[PDB]
């Protein structure tokens, strides 16, 4: 892809004591037009991985097809596809990052930012990032687009270093994610009110909440704002 | 009238047969037993694995192979030829799903495998498959 067209805005994610949380809206933007309402940008892989994809929606569908084919080919000639040889988040991220770097080096990249979030077999939380350039980095808080500027500072207030990960609970992390989504809906023009949220917990497994909405919106103070400054009424 | 018609593949004997194909069939007859049974809403495959020695790890050395997420395949004869055939079938199903999104129909997959095995009987440069394959699964037509 040389020029992105239909785009997804942001994907936010954060670690917590027993796993990871990720979230992304359901909006497909035709540049400055919010054309498609209801487009799932979180792709679950297995029962232990979630891939959040922002950017070109066609390349996102291509990555969906690639992930489904990878799941299919992992079942081939494998009796332990259920466990001990199931797809791990690290494998999926390595495959995705290799694909991104290759398509970069061929001067035809997938216009996407990908966040892989899950729990390993030994219970370790895996949270990693890749982009169209192939840059890979890990942090207890990971966001793309506007979320990298606004949602990140909020989530980092919850978890500022690795020592804070065991202290953070699932409720605190989910509340922080919802607050960051509300802030994004406030200050991002290419954002939506509807979003989906995935929780990969080393005990409860994969929780996938769809059709979530932004609530508790402070807008009353708008009635008292009159004029560009000088105007009284 | 003549002799040596069984020394080259895709060569027609005076009767109208391909003796290399029948020799491959002889090779499959030597193989172990494998069966398939179609029920009302699906299929079942079963195979006998000969315990050559008790040093073999039981429940390993599996014989039935999965194609896509809805096709099962078993074969009697030269197991490596069966693995080659299921690999080609997986490639065909992947191409079909890539272009058409729907999982490959069972008649389509059967015709793909049949055309591959048939093309393996058109040239004296390739050996016919040494396996008989029982496969199938469930699609939108049952």
């Amino acid at each position: 892809t040389q020029q992105p067209i239909v785009t997804g805005t942001s994907v936010i994610s954060m670690k917590y004591d027993n796993g990871v949380i990720i979230a992304a809206d359901n909006l497909g933007s035709y540049g400055s037009l919010l054309r498609f309402n209801g487009v799932e940008r979180l792709i679950p892989v297995g029962d232990n991985t979630v891939v959040g994809i922002s950017g070109d929606i066609s390349d996102m569908q291509h990555i969906e097809r690639l992930l489904k084919d990878l799941v299919t080919e992992n079942a081939y000639d494998n009796p332990l596809a259920d466990a001990e040889e199931a797809l791990e988040p690290s494998y999926i991220f390595e495959y995705l990052a290799t694909v991104m770097y290759q398509r970069r080096s061929k001067m035809n990249p997938l216009w996407n930012a990908i966040i892989v979030a899950g729990v390993q077999s030994n219970g370790d939380q895996f949270l990693r990032y890749v982009n169209l350039l192939g840059v890979t980095y890990s942090s207890p808080t990971l966001a793309t687009g506007f979320g990298a500027h606004m949602a990140n500072p909020l989530l980092r207030k919850v978890v500022d270093r690795e020592s804070d990960i065991p202290k953070t609970t699932v409720q605190v992390a989910e509340e922080a994610i919802v607050n960051a989504m509300r802030v994004l809906y406030y200050r991002d023009a290419r954002s939506s009110r509807n979003f989906s949220l995935a929780i990969i917990d080393k005990n409860t497994g994969l929780t996938f909440k769809k059709n979530l909405q932004v609530e508790n919106m402070k807008w009353d103070f708008a009635k008292d704002i009159k004029g560009y400054g000088t105007q009284k009424i | 009238i003549g002799t040596g018609y069984d020394l080259s593949n895709s060569v027609f004997s005076p009767d109208g047969r391909n003796f290399q194909v029948e020799y491959a069939v002889k090779a499959v007859e030597n193989g172990t037993t494998s069966i398939g049974i179609k029920c009302n809403d699906g299929v079942v495959f079963a195979v006998e694995k000969l315990i050559t020695s008790k040093l073999l790890v039981p429940q390993k050395n599996v014989k039935i192979q999965v194609v896509d997420r809805h096709i099962g395949c078993v074969y009697s004869g030269l197991i490596p030829d069966g693995r080659h055939l299921v690999n080609r079938g997986r490639e065909e199903a992947a191409s079909f799903k890539k272009l058409y999104k729907t999982p490959i129909p069972i008649p389509a997959f059967a015709d793909r495998l049949g055309q591959y095995v048939q093309a393996h009987t058109l040239y004296n440069s390739v050996r016919p498959f040494g396996v008989s394959t029982i496969f199938g699964g469930v699609d939108k037509n049952g």
